């Protein structure tokens, strides 16, 4: 807190900057627990205030129901509220939230299968496609197409994508079978 | 030898990639022509048959040729998509996984969430020698080694990313290696990354647009077996026209709200069926003759189906289709029943649907 | 009306600070200035945490600022909340 | 030309009442609601035609027995024995019906396809009658806004 | 249209002074400055 106050009130001091890199680890550790606010101080002057925020406090504030309460409060003050009582409403909401947080802290005492099936089917079908594609039959294909034979090259070109489409159909059928098995 | 084959194959790939969109438009036009012809079937009756009204006589061969052409165009559309848009998907996936590896250590620190198909499948590609094939940054493995090698283990990172430990050092010390003939066999088998191709096939199979085009091809193929399967290709107008997409965005903008409104309608009609089944069973006789009574509310499921099917579609509610309440001791209760049904199910919930559509437009 | 009210709530939050009311245009002179101000300087969550800290802290252990804010909260005087002014506006010339 | 034709047949003078659209500023403002989204209205009509065509395909392939529109059993008037006839029947009758085609086709009770036909009628009512007409209404109201 | 007109009336009253027309942003430099100006300095009731 001392170092953060000094850094924020001495923004152009390299001598303090060096201390900041030296204390980078401690400051990084304490960043979640350090809370900063600004107030209109006793000297008719705006002042920074640094305080401690508890881990339990942070968790209870980040609880989803507290977030829903915050959203409802913001909606209420923005739509059905004025600037005269805005801070009064904010303080009342803060008090209610603090009480709920404290009560929750007191009372707090202490899919994958279908993904696996789809992955296994992908593996099996693509492995079958790779097995049928990569073979010693290239010599037989050459023996068919000795010469140029644009017709043969185009036929093989279309056959490759037909095989890809058939593999996709087999994979889709396997996925459907797996889904039926898991639901039954 | 293979230079000319590769040149011709690349020429065909580029042609299909260039003409991908034009072939989609041609497929839509051929589907429209096929359906215009299909408007000319009649039933002839033993098994019945579907016969064209061959006023000119050329409709049957034209339909057969159009079906063949549509199937060929669908196959060419699949090929063109693979040539054109698959590389973009591969580039996006490679970029995403490389950035997750380098800036988050996905497979170094936190591991996939065990329910993310994308991460579980992308675990395969990291080991491949062609990991950033479409992504420009070829130094991603080196960057990950530099960032995470100091603590997590150099050898372990090398195993994770599939790169050799001291191959470069050994080659610099002494290479003593010789090349191999290209025309000789296995020169293609040893030059293809089977694991990378496996990952690519997996991601393109999981791609949504590729699946849609495969469904299009399958329906086109089924159209030869039964010609009416070509009618399913008219659904492509939704995905083909920007203005039609803008119009359908009104429906699809609040689809969740529409579905929940339908569910609420089902629940309130179920409550009305409970009330009718417990108090108004005598009024649900839907038989003209008095000899045989057709009671539509003697069973709870039958009454619920009757309400859903008839009262919702009726202009004035269930009261339009159930017996007149005049002269009964429950006349006032039944009038309230019918009026509230008309006000809630017919007037309000349908108004909720209309308002959802109009609010989506706005 | 509900949709417009939600949009208005979003806009009056994305364009103004909830505490001081200074618009985002003033804070956006520094890059990310508005979000930095709303998440580090005038965070309503931080104000709630400060109120809770004051309530749970013993009265005798309060510092000068803590005692001042605590007395003002006890009297329900909310003048200590920065209204129309902030640290940056107070020390504009010193910082930049 | 229409005024000249009005002497040959007096009812051609009725075509001159269309000039009120081009004559009154307030009427032009009112018709601007229709004409502002005319392209969207035409495309919505086309989409309605396409979806009704799909429904006619389904009915012609599975629900031909229910399209007898004859009171007497001696002479059957089948409205879906021909694809074009079924399409015209759907467009002309089901769209104009309050509850869809199910208001005008045979009762599905007691059939083995009862559930499928109930789904058919309910989906027709929801899409053609409830949604697409709502799309037209929303287009007009959005043009006004 | 009626709802939008009511909202516009509310906004042009919550953001400007009815008499001088100076926006609330100028007066809000002092805390509660706009309401103080509209209820003590340029009150239309006071003018009546
Ligand atoms: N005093 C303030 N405190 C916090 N945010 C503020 C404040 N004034 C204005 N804002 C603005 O509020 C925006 C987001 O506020 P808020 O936390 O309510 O939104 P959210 O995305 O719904 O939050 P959450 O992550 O809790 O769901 C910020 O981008 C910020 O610009
Ligand atoms: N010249 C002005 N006189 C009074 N109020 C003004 C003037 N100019 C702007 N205003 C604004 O008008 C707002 C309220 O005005 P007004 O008295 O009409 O509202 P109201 O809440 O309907 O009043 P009432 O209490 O009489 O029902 C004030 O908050 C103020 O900011
Ligand atoms: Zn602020
Ligand atoms: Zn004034």
């Amino acid at each position: 807190v001392l170092l953060t106050n000094l850094s924020e009130h001495m923004p152009n001091d390299t001598r303090l900057q060096t201390f900041l890199e030296l204390a980078e680890s401690v400051l990084n550790y304490f960043q979640p627990f350090l809370g900063r606010i600004e107030i209109m101080g006793s000297a008719k002057r705006i002042e920074r205030v640094y305080f401690e925020i508890s881990e339990s406090s942070r968790t209870q504030w980040e609880k989803p129901q507290v977030k829903e309460s915050k959203r409802q409060f913001i909606f209420d003050v923005v739509n059905e509220g004025g600037e005269k009582e805005k801070m009064e409403l904010f303080v009342n909401f803060c008090e209610d939230t603090i009480f709920e947080m404290q009560l929750a802290a007191q009372i707090s005492e202490s899919s994958i299968l279908t993904v696996r099936s789809a992955l296994f089917a992908l593996r099996y079908n693509i492995l079958t496609l790779m097995r049928m594609l990569s073979l010693k039959s290239l010599k037989k294909q050459m023996k068919k197409v000795k010469k140029m034979t644009v017709k043969d090259m185009v036929t093989a070109f279309f056959s490759s994508y037909w095989s890809i489409f058939m593999t996709l159909l087999h994979f889709v059928a396997s996925v459907f079978r797996g889904f039926f098995r898991i639901i039954c | 030898f293979w230079k000319k084959i590769i040149a011709y194959q690349q020429k065909l790939l580029n042609y299909f990639a260039r003409n991908f969109y034009n072939m989609r438009m041609l497929a839509l036009f051929v589907a429209f022509a096929i359906n215009f012809i299909l408007l000319f079937y009649k039933v002839s009756t033993i098994a019945v048959h579907y016969v064209l009204e061959e006023s000119s006589g050329y409709m049957e061969p034209t339909l057969r040729i159009l079906a063949i052409l549509h199937t060929v165009i669908s196959f060419f559309c699949i090929i063109g998509y693979y040539c054109l848009k698959v590389p973009l998907v591969i580039f996006k996936r490679e970029k995403e996984v490389a950035r997750k590896l380098e800036f988050d250590g996905l497979y170094i620190t936190e591991q996939p969430s065990e329910d993310d198909i994308k991460g579980q499948w992308d675990r395969l590609v990291i080991n491949t020698q062609s990991f950033p094939n479409n992504y420009w940054d070829k130094f991603v493995k080196r960057k990950v080694m530099d960032k995470y090698g100091e603590f997590y283990g150099r050898d372990r990172i090398s195993e994770l990313l599939g790169m050799d430990k001291a191959a470069l050092d050994f080659s610099d010390a002494r290479e003593k290696k010789k090349p191999k003939k290209d025309s000789s066999l296995s020169a293609v088998l040893n030059s293809i990354d089977v694991k990378y191709q496996m990952w690519k096939l997996g991601v393109v199979f999981t791609d949504n647009s590729f699946l849609y085009l495969a469904w299009y091809m399958t329906m086109s193929v089924l159209g030869h077996y039964n010609n009416f399967f070509f009618a399913a290709h008219l659904l492509d107008i939704a995905m083909g026209f920007k203005t039609l997409r803008t119009i359908l965005s009104s429906v699809t903008h609040n689809g969740k709200q529409l579905v929940l409104t339908v569910g609420l309608l089902a629940v309130v009609v179920y409550l009305y069926t409970v009330v009718a089944f417990n108090f108004f069973r005598k009024f649900y006789n839907k038989s003209e003759d008095g000899d045989t009574p057709d009671m539509k509310c003697d069973d709870m499921l039958t009454c619920y189906m009757f309400h859903m099917y008839v009262g919702v579609r009726a202009g004035g509610g269930i009261g339009d289709e159930i017996e007149d309440p005049a002269g009964d001791e429950y006349e006032i209760y039944r009038i309230i029943f019918d009026i509230t049904f008309f006000f809630f199910v017919i007037v309000i919930l349908l108004a909720i649907i209309q308002g959802l559509i109009i609010d989506a437009f706005g | 009306e509900l949709r417009d009210q939600q949009e208005q709530v979003k806009e009056d939050m994305e364009t103004k600070c909830f505490i001081c009311g200074i618009g985002n245009d003033y804070f956006d002179t520094v890059p990310h200035g508005f979000e930095t101000h709303t998440l580090q300087e005038h965070n309503l969550a931080n104000y709630l945490f400060f109120l809770m800290y004051l309530i749970n802290k013993d009265e005798t252990e309060h510092t000068g600022q803590e005692s001042y804010v605590w007395k003002m909260y006890q009297e329900r005087c909310w003048e200590f909340f920065p209204a129309g002014d902030c640290f940056r506006k107070q020390y504009e010339d010193q910082l930049n």
